[PDB]
RNA sequence: AAAUG
RNA sequence: CGCGGGGUGGAGCAGCCUGGUAGCUCGUCGGGCUCAUAACCCGAAGGUCGUCGGUUCAAAUCCGGCCCCCGCAACCA
RNA sequence: UACCCGCAGAAGAAGCACCGGCUAACUCCGUGCCAGCAGCCGCGGUAAUACGGAGGGUGCAAGCGUUAAUCGGAAUUACUG
RNA sequence: AGCCAGGAUGUUGGCUUAGAAGCAGCCAUCAUUUAAAGAAAGCGUAAUAGCUCACUGGUCGAGUCGGCCUGCGCGGAAGAU
């Protein structure tokens, strides 16, 4: 049973770390102004706002209800825990047991949905290691950030494949993209996204100086590409007309020329290279299609760039971690976690920085 | 022109009324200018305790 | 907070990289004590 | 014959 | 739409010439050289020949279909 | 009005800059190429008399600093030179 | 076919949901008081509520219902002296 009192010793820790990271007092207090509100008779009347607010509340209340369970349930199992003990009743004991891998799953259930919130959490990731600015030593120390990820990601269970590797010249890799396949991976690993700071001695200086070199990490998941979509000919205006110059009898009467227009979006594409109209239209048409594609491709790359300015608005909070191999201490920046264990840190236990990264929601 | 701010924190934006002082920071490209701490716009440093001329703090009372 | 004006001008793929390719995220290279590039001219309080 | 750090 | 030429590892080229056979240059990997990198030296690996069918015992090779590329021709009023 | 006499009681009345070198005046704590400083040189990357606070000190003083402005140093447009 | 009456109980069946009470669905589609009453066919609701319907009791007092086979027709049916 002493596993047992480990177990519940450690539910409480991580209980309480959880509601530190919530916010748990503030929660509630929202959660009662809610239901304050949701009462007045008066809320209802305005539709749009009384949905949202009891969509709002829910959750809320679920957050509030499973973290008193959770201070209850561990109470009750440490009382239970004595009679096992000092009584030594066998049913009871296992009821306990029972009790508190209920409360224990239920736990992991509320950090699971508080970790994993986003969109593409549960899918697989493409994990981008670039080297810096320094030189040799940056690449090398991109290349221990690569092999420190592959460690990891070993260890919980991922699929890793190494897509594209440039080699440094001298040491170390100039750029890894990894393809992180498996259950909730680039959930798991989205924090790592950012510039990571080390500060060692440099072996490839001559002088031997203590150096101060930069290498980022980018996260992004294998999204579904999506089939481009056939446009209807509903959305579109076909005009035919005569053409320019012609040349000819037949020219001037025939009506070859073709003209597609989107009217969602107003593009238009001609053609006329052809005799037959039909063949034109074709043509047309296609020319068409690969206008629309290439309105997508831009409509796309705008949003992304939106996206970076935005994260580019970050500038120097980018940098995530520190990793002093000289004092011998890693150091979160978003966080605020330290180790002192730097070796193991790079063998791979990015476990204890990750989840408080998770936890946190940054 | 572009103008350096002195002191730890500063309240500043766009659109905010400034009174520049000159002086010229040898570190930063282009920059010949010092933005006044306590005047217009712009606030003094906060919790400053010596220097407070410099940095438009004023005096603790106690 | 302030906004850091990147030198890399329109950012259209990658932010991270970006700025990991800019004069803030430069190696940080320490001037020796003792060694090679070591020797001071005059002293911090000489 | 012999480029670079 | 018609007539030709092509698709052979990372790449660029051969072979297809009368069916059985996989070659060259670069690149990749492991040594050696240098304090180290490059060059150089040695030793290796790596190809369901676009794809799907057909016929000979047997297909990269011959024939056909389909997908992709490159030429040409797409005309007289 | 100046000025003079009487009345009471220490009473109503001290700050500003600086302290690495130039340049008078040094230590502790906090921070860790960060934040920041800076006239020049440069300081800060975990024992900072250079950053910020405190104690101690130095210089000025109802002013003290900062900026701008001119001459000086600058014999660096040299008539003197 | 009209007309008058009832058109319930366990029950708001649970779940998943922001809410779900026959009617967002997913699913089971039972039994009860029995004249008969679907865990509900339509309208309705933030959802309930509410308004209809199915089936049934009463009145009324002779034919009625909707398929099949075929005959002939109707709409579908807009053009330039
Ligand atoms: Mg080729
Ligand atoms: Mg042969
Ligand atoms: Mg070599
Ligand atoms: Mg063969
Ligand atoms: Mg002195
Ligand atoms: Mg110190
Ligand atoms: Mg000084
Ligand atoms: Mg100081
Ligand atoms: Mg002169
Ligand atoms: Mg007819």
């Amino acid at each position: 049973i002493n596993p047992v009192n480990n177990r519940i010793q450690d539910l409480t820790e991580r209980s309480d770390v959880l509601r530190g990271y919530l916010d748990y007092d503030a929660k509630k207090e929202r959660l009662e102004e809610v239901n304050a509100e949701l009462e007045q008779p008066d809320v209802w009347n305005e539709p749009e706002r009384a949905q949202a607010l009891g969509k709002e509340r829910s959750s809320l209340e679920a957050v509030v209800d499973t973290l008193d369970q959770m201070k209850q349930g561990l109470e009750d199992v440490s009382g239970l825990l004595e009679l096992a003990v000092e009584a030594d009743d066998e049913e009871t004991f296992n009821e306990a047991v029972a009790e508190l891998d209920a409360l224990e799953e239920k736990l992991a259930q509320l950090e699971f949905r508080r970790m994993f919130s986003g969109e593409y959490d549960s899918a697989d990731c493409y994990l981008d290691i670039q080297a810096g600015s320094g030189g040799t030593e940056a690449q090398d120390w991109a290349s221990m950030l690569e092999r420190m990820y592959l460690r990891w990601a070993e260890s919980r269970g991922f699929k890793t494949e190494i897509i594209e590797e440039s080699e440094g010249e001298v040491a170390g890799i100039k750029s890894v993209t990894i393809k992180i396949s498996g259950d909730y991976a680039y959930g798991w690993l989205r924090t790592e996204t950012g510039v990571h700071r080390l500060v060692r001695k440099s072996p490839f200086d001559s002088g031997g100086r203590r150096h101060t070199s930069f290498s980022s990490a980018f996260v992004y998941p294998e999204v579904d590409d999506d089939i481009d979509i056939e446009i209807n000919p509903a959305d579109l205006r076909i005009d035919v007309y005569r053409t320019s110059g012609a040349g000819g009898q037949h020219v001037n009467r025939t009506e070859s020329a073709v003209r597609i227009t989107h009217i969602p979006t107003g593009i238009v594409t001609q053609c006329q290279n052809d005799r037959s109209q039909h063949k034109n239209k074709d043509q047309a048409m296609k020319q068409m299609k690969a206008k629309l594609y290439e309105l997508e491709m831009q409509k796309k790359n705008a949003e992304k760039q939106a996206m970076e300015d935005n994260k580019s608005d970050i500038g120097w909070g980018s940098q995530i971690r520190s990793y002093v191999l000289d004092d011998s201490r890693i150091k979160d920046l978003r966080t605020g976690v330290e180790t002192r264990n730097t070796q193991a840190v790079l063998d791979g236990s990015l476990d204890q920085f990750i989840e408080a990264s998770l936890k946190a929601g940054l | 022109v572009t103008s350096y701010i002195g002191g730890e924190g500063h309240n500043l934006q766009e659109h905010s009324v400034i009174l520049i002082r000159g002086g010229r920071v040898k570190d930063l490209p282009g920059v010949r200018y010092h933005t006044v701490r306590g005047a217009l716009d712009c606030s003094g440093v906060k919790d400053r305790k010596q220097a407070r001329s410099k940095y438009g703090v004023k005096r603790p009372k106690a | 907070m302030s906004r850091y004006q990147h030198t890399k001008g329109q950012i259209k793929d990658n932010a991270i990289e970006a700025l990991l390719h800019d004069p803030l995220f430069r190696q940080r290279v320490e001037k020796n004590k003792k060694g090679k590039g070591s020797y001071m001219r005059k002293g911090k309080h000489g």
